[PDB]
RNA sequence: GGCGACUCUCUGGUCUGUAACUGACGCUGAGGAGCGAAAGCGUGGGCACGCCGUAAACGAUGAGUGCUAAGUGUUAGGGGGUUUCCGCCCCUUAGUGCUGCAGCUAACGCAUUAAGCACUCCGCCUGGGGAGUACGGUCGCAAGACUGAAACUCAAAGGAAUUGAGUGGAGCAUGUGGUUUAAUUCGAAGCAACGCGAAGAACCUUACCAGGUCUUGACAUCCUCUGACAAUCCUAGAGAUAGGACGUCCCCUUCGGGGGCAGAGUGACAG
RNA sequence: GGGCUACACACGUGCUACAAUGGACAGAACAAAGGGCAGCGAAACCGCGAGGUUAAGCCAAUCCCACAAAUCUGUUCUCAGUUCGGAUCGCAGUCUGCAACUCGACUGCGUGAAGCUGGAAUCGCUAGUAAUCGCGGAUCAGCAUGCCGCG
RNA sequence: AAAAAAAAAAA
């Protein structure tokens, strides 16, 4: 599939954006493998950072 | 607890009754409380524990009448007789029997005693080790036993068909110690034919293990010291060496072709290097026990030939036509003429030829192309005679540690006489699993021959 | 040659059911024999297979024959058969 | 040697740029210096901090530079042209694999990340055992680490290759895989599923998807109703989807009207 | 439209090799079974060849399918990745369907590869066991290393 | 068919 940063033209993922990152995290709350996802590797990395970050502010959860 | 468990099982031997699910027994029970729940359960599995119910794979009780392994095995036999086993057995502790075996021998098959009675006719005792009580059908050392068919007997060491624990154990009929045995009971006249013969489980005592070398020197070489030695049992072997002799004759006179070849023993010392190379003598004492062997497995083969019922033969068909017939042309060149066609002759045309040649230079070649011309034996559900023995009805019966046709002789026995199941679905199945075995076993026999030879060579 | 184990070499020598094949090598390996011996090719033959259960016998001799026939250098199998039978008599 | 939850503070190196400047300001480096798993050791701690410095830390491929087919991923940028883009597709560097030619190799292989063809410099080897031992060491707190014998002994030791100690494999089909895909429909999923189907996938099949769609619908049970139904050329399109022209006779009426094909709408439902 | 015909990368299953008991390349043949009316299709028939062609006879002991091949025979090749057997890839035509592009069959026509006999596996065995060679039909636009029945 | 056992059996 394709990459949804690459795709809308996302240059600067933000923790913040909970909603965002609640699209690239599991049930559970796992974050989703670059494999399924489609996500480029450039922005795989930069969601991890951002998805790590929102975690530590509880504005997503470790384990659901 | 039992009051509870007692209801439930006179519930489920109602006629009505069919089975039923934890869950449909509480409502069949009106059970409503968790402690009574509680109960049920406990009452299930102690019954289920007790053989009582059986649970089926979908999860319902019902009662059951309306519906390394090798070596563990051997390890959980007893080295002892049980009480219990001695029931329905004939006691034969106080009778004089004895095993004559090589001396290094430790897997004692057979054990014989010879009475003569007041009309002049002699008792034959053949008892052989009950491998087949110890060797259940389908236990682990019954599939073993099946899978190896023989005992392999190389230069240096024996390939057993059982685990050693039993073969040189409880199996063993090992001396002056209580063992289980099938018995082959014969009363033979003046001229070796059986008159009466019985086929029966017995528990003997043996009163000494002797040797064929002791034997020998005893009845042969007129030993005087191993005379005293075994003063006792002196006039026995005597009587033993008359009788053999009257088997012999009687064998020769049925047309028995007597294959004395020369064979080589390699002998080895305990460390497996070789000592000698010396030609195989068949002695008096092993030719005594032979004939003694021989007269139980015809007399096995002809009673159950009679019963008719399925059972296992140790087959020699008649030679192939043609080998024989150049086998006759070859031997004319040497001025032997013989009486008979190819196409049927009898056993003793050929032992005439044998007789003939004997001492002579000729011998060996004409005896080895004679053997070229004949059939290999082998196991047979049907009863096709045995050519070389010149017998209609030929078994092996005296083996059962050694041999896995002789274990089913044993079972055969123990199903059709002892117990009296001779019903059509026992037959059947014996009927279906006999040609598989006697071909197995017969496949086993050769790869063992083969390989022992390959050893000696 | 009125003679079995001839017609169990040819069918030794047989490939594919093609008998007309290994009949028509046999008796032109067996001319061979007899126009280099002189002796009756049956005669070598036999002699051959003596120096290659009894059954069992016949049938290693002739396939020995036959196997090592064909591993041998000689251009024709009529040669290479008659060359290993002269050999083995 | 080695680094992974996160943030901030301080601070290395590298790449793509680009072309402004500098203008050979370079390279390898014995020595020396610092860094250097683990462990051991030492002190307060169950970790900090010093010695000690070896280890498949060589890692069995020293460092730098030039030259010498390919075809493809992967990491980070740049250039072009359908392209705002998205997105593909080519061109170019840097890192990192993969399969291979030249040449090289005893063989195995190497292959622009060379074990090819070259130049410079540094480390090293010149049979094995004795032996990393001896001995003076030198460093430590110590254990050790470090440098490094010989007599004597033995024709060997060692590397690769080695080959042992009916069907398979060689070359092309097929069917279920799996994987590659938007979709690659499966049932069957040993038995019969794995040439098997379905006695013929280019297409239909074909499910399933990517797109164009239509909707009593593709079509019935209905019905009341009436036009026969349509054929056909034109317009399109990938065709569906059809829209038009033109062209149609209701089946059958003892003639009340009920009834083909269904126009027709119909209505629960279509299948 | 696509794909199921990918093909990363497995197995089950099926054919073509590993020549000489064979490759050429001529000459002589010997089979059975099965099918055909919307057809079956001869001669002559184009054709390097593959396909087209027109039309007899038969509606089937009267026609057509229809020429079984393997094999025998000499001529090579001659133990050679070859005259081993055929991959593959150019390029050449002929049919058919709606059109051979993913993903047809066939021939023209170079190249001619692998391969010179595959461990465990797991059977049986004398005439066509067998194996080889076939051959016809079904199905079906096209086209069977499939399959069916028969030589 | 000259050298033989396999299979009698031995057990």
């Amino acid at each position: 599939k394709v990459c949804y940063f690459t795709s809308n033209g996302i240059t600067h993922i933000d923790y913040k954006d909970v909603d965002l990152l609640k699209k690239f995290v599991s049930e559970r709350g796992k974050i989703l493998p670059r494999r399924v996802t489609g996500t480029n590797a450039k922005y795989q990395r930069k969601l991890t950072a951002a998805i790590k970050r929102a975690r530590q502010m509880a504005l997503l959860p470790y384990v659901s | 607890k039992e009051a509870f468990m007692e209801k439930l099982l006179s519930f489920m031997k109602e006629e009505a009754y069919k089975p039923l699910t934890v869950q449909e027994l509480e409502e069949m029970l009106n059970i409503t409380e968790a402690e009574e729940f509680k109960e049920l359960v406990k009452a299930l599995v102690a019954l289920e524990e007790k053989g009582l119910i059986v649970r089926t794979r979908s999860d319902r009780y019902g009662i059951p009448e309306k519906m390394a392994d090798a070596m563990e095995q051997a390890s959980s036999t007893p080295d002892t007789i049980d009480e219990k086993d001695l029931k329905d057995r004939r006691d034969l502790r106080d009778q004089v029997i004895v095993t004559i075996d090589g001396a290094d021998a430790k897997d004692l098959d057979d054990a014989v005693t010879v009475t003569k009675l007041d009309d002049g006719s002699y008792k034959l005792g053949v008892h052989i080790a009950d491998v087949s009580h110890y060797v259940t059908e389908n236990s682990p050392i019954d599939k073993e036993a099946l899978e190896r068919g023989t005992s392999v007997y190389l230069v240096d060491r024996v390939i057993p068909m059982i685990p050693h624990r039993l073969s040189n154990g409880i199996c063993s009929l090992n001396p002056k110690v209580d063992r289980l045995t099938l018995s082959c009971e014969m009363t033979i006249n003046s001229q070796g034919q059986v008159t009466e013969h019985e086929i029966f489980q017995s528990v003997i005592k043996t009163t000494e293990r002797m040797t064929y070398s002791d034997v020998n020197k005893i009845l042969v070489d007129d030993d005087e010291e191993l005379k005293q030695k075994y003063e006792p049992l002196v006039p026995m072997f005597k009587d033993m060496e008359r009788l053999a002799q009257i088997l012999r004759d009687k064998r020769m006179d049925r047309g028995a072709v007597d294959f004395d070849f020369k064979e080589a023993k390699v002998l080895v010392d305990d460390e497996g290097a070789v000592k000698d190379v010396v030609i195989r003598e068949r002695s008096v004492a092993e030719k005594l026990i032979e004939e003694f062997m021989l007269v139980a497995n015809e007399t096995v083969a002809e009673h159950f030939h009679w019963m008719n019922v399925p059972f296992i033969y140790r087959i020699h068909e008649e030679p192939n036509a043609e080998k024989l017939q150049k086998f006759l042309e070859f031997v004319t060149t040497f001025g032997y003429v013989v009486k008979g066609t190819a196409g049927n002759i009898h056993p003793r045309a050929l032992q005439s030829i044998l007789d003939a040649v004997r001492d002579r230079p000729e011998e060996t070649v004409i005896s080895t192309v004679m053997l070229r011309s004949m059939k290999q034996a082998k196991y047979d559900p049907q009863s096709l005679g045995h050519f070389g023995l010149s017998t209609e009805f030929y078994t092996h019966f005296t083996s059962p540690i050694r041999r896995y046709p002789d274990l089913i002789v044993h079972r055969l026995i123990r199903t059709y006489l002892i117990n009296g199941k001779v019903d059509e679905a026992t037959q059947e199945k014996w009927a279906e699993r006999l040609p598989d075995i006697a071909e197995h076993t017969s496949s086993m026999e050769r790869r063992a021959v083969d390989a022992e030879r390959e050893t000696d060579d | 040659y009125n003679s079995k184990l001839v017609s169990r070499l040819i069918n030794k020598m047989m490939i594919d059911g093609k008998k007309g094949k290994s009949q028509t090598i046999l008796y032109k390996s067996f001319d061979i024999i007899k126009e280099r011996t002189g002796n009756d090719a049956m005669e070598v033959f036999e002699q051959a297979l003596k120096n290659i259960r009894p059954e069992r016998r016949t049938t290693l001799g002739l396939r020995w024959l036959v196997n090592y026939a064909r591993l041998r250098g000689e251009k024709t199998m009529e040669e290479r058969l008659a060359n290993e039978i002269l050999d083995a008599a």
